[PDB]
């Protein structure tokens, strides 16, 4: 948790940086699935909250051995043209800590209706009267878009950075680098 | 006076065929003959068109043929014969200065790295390019590159590379006919979604005959990405050789006409007022003449 690595997307005349962020996020997700562990953080250093923009850099917070095994992992092949990074250097000492969370949404009423077919065996009109079409959630948060090998549907992953606290809390990290209770420094 | 011709149509050199795609397995690419091509499928999400590999495949099989013609300085339709003679003299002077050395090397790079695999290369951990030289229906000389070592930003050298460079330079000079069958091999993953060129069911993906394909002009725009002599800032790599150096991803146009670095001002300096530009600027000018255009006044 002491070391951090900054991966900045080198600009591309072919792609706007959102797809580069999505590809890098999927590749680090595959690397974290293959490696294992939950002490690997994810931040966004130039996260502007004005238009919910992700930015153009990405920050990874982890230990020395975990980051060495991450760079030793062959997930980084094919991404050297679009990204550039320094070294896993230590974080500064007086840095406030904030959390990172994946905030999903119930954007499809029909998905929850099909869920309620599998739980109470209700009819279609009972689903429409119980759950209207206005239950869809619009989320104004920065997000990346991804597809999975297990589930072929294309899903959106919203990322939200928490309020700036004064100390860190002992918590794990998900395979996406999002926190199930963990915290990451901010600088 | 020696004014610019009113019509200055230039044909495209390095004609690309319509690039297909197909699916298959790595370490079976030596037997990549009857590989089943991926198909554009309509899926209801509103219905949109999606193209992806099957379950028993992890490698793409994008195949296209490139023909190197020659006669780059010759316009197809020139209004003025004196301007055509002066421009042919200028292009021949460029050929005596360098015999299509750097341009053919950078075009052999854009063949060697799979830049024609636009979005099929970003998520690939292993990219391979095979280039066969078809002459009288037979493979005269084969090549098998690697896009992982040959980066998309730097402009290096390699022995088989230089062999492809002399072949493309001999095609561009006019000393022979070069026809190259280029087959790509990118390990995009098991069943992952690929990116064909998109036709305009809100959005459809372009195909040819029961098999999804990439457009020829996409392969051409990928091959033109040799331009690094623009006033580069913010660490941007090569851009496509276009008039007024424009890119759609950044939404901006390098080689601005308020600077004296766009293609048309460099032409009117080179062939009208005899103000010969730098070696890099004339490299960019001959690359834009290779790609063709509708150049001329009104």
């Amino acid at each position: 948790m002491d070391h951090y690595l900054d991966i900045r997307l080198r600009p591309d005349p072919e792609f706007p940086p959102a797809q580069l962020m999505s590809v890098l996020f999927g590749k680090l997700h595959q690397a974290l699935v293959a490696q294992g562990g939950d002490r690997i953080g994810v931040s966004f250093p130039d996260l502007d909250e004005s238009r919910s923009r992700l930015g153009e850099r990405l920050r990874i917070h982890a230990s020395a051995d975990d980051l060495r095994a991450l760079l030793a992992r062959p997930w980084l092949e094919g991404l050297r043209d679009h990204l550039q990074f320094g070294e896993p250097a230590v974080v500064p000492h007086p840095t406030p800590y904030r959390q990172v969370s994946r905030v999903q949404a119930k954007s499809n009423p029909e998905r929850l209706r099909r869920r309620l077919m599998r739980r109470h065996d209700l009819s279609e009109e009972e689903a429409r009267k119980r759950i209207p079409d206005t239950v869809a959630r619009a989320l104004d948060l920065p997000f990346v878009t991804l597809r999975s090998q297990s589930t072929g549907q294309h899903f959106r992953l919203f990322i939200r950075h928490g309020p700036l606290q004064v100390t860190a809390e002992e918590g794990g990290f998900t395979c996406y680098g999002l926190s199930k209770g963990g915290f990451v420094p901010w600088f | 006076i020696l004014s610019t011709a009113s019509v200055l149509a230039f044909e495209r050199k390095l004609d690309p065929s319509d690039a297909l795609m197909s699916a298959g397995a790595w370490a079976q690419r030596d037997a990549s003959q009857e590989w089943p091509a991926v198909t554009v499928r309509e899926k209801s999400v509103q219905t949109v068109d999606v193209a992806n590999l099957p379950s028993d495949a992890d490698t793409l099989k994008v195949r296209f043929t490139l023909r190197v013609l020659g006669g780059a300085g010759t316009p197809s339709a020139c209004n003025d014969a004196a301007y055509r003679d002066k421009l042919l003299q200028t292009v021949a002077t460029y050929v005596n200065d360098q015999g299509f050395a750097e341009l053919a090397r950078r075009y052999a790079h854009n063949l060697a790295n799979a830049r024609f695999l636009w979005r099929n290369r970003v998520g690939a951990e292993a990219v391979e390019v095979r280039i066969n030289h078809i002459r009288q229906g037979e493979v005269a000389r084969a090549w098998r590159f690697d896009a992982l070592a040959i980066g998309l930003r730097d402009f290096k050298a390699d022995a088989e590379l230089d062999a492809l460079a002399e072949l493309i330079a001999s095609g561009l000079s006019g000393s022979g006919h070069v026809l190259l069958e280029v087959v790509a091999f990118a390990r995009i993953g098991d069943g992952q979604e690929v990116f064909p060129s998109q036709e305009l069911k809100s959005k459809t993906l372009y195909s040819v005959r029961d098999a999804a394909a990439i457009h020829s002009q996409k392969i051409g725009n990928a091959l033109r990405t040799i331009d690094t002599w623009y006033p580069d800032e913010d660490g941007l790599g090569p851009i496509a050789v276009e008039p007024y150096g424009s890119v759609t991803s950044q939404g901006k146009a390098y080689r601005q006409p308020k600077q004296k670095l766009d293609f048309y001002t460099l032409l009117d300096n080179w062939v009208l007022r005899d103000e010969a530009p730098a070696v890099e600027q004339q490299h960019y000018v001959i690359a834009n003449l290779i790609r063709g255009g509708v150049f001329g006044e009104a």
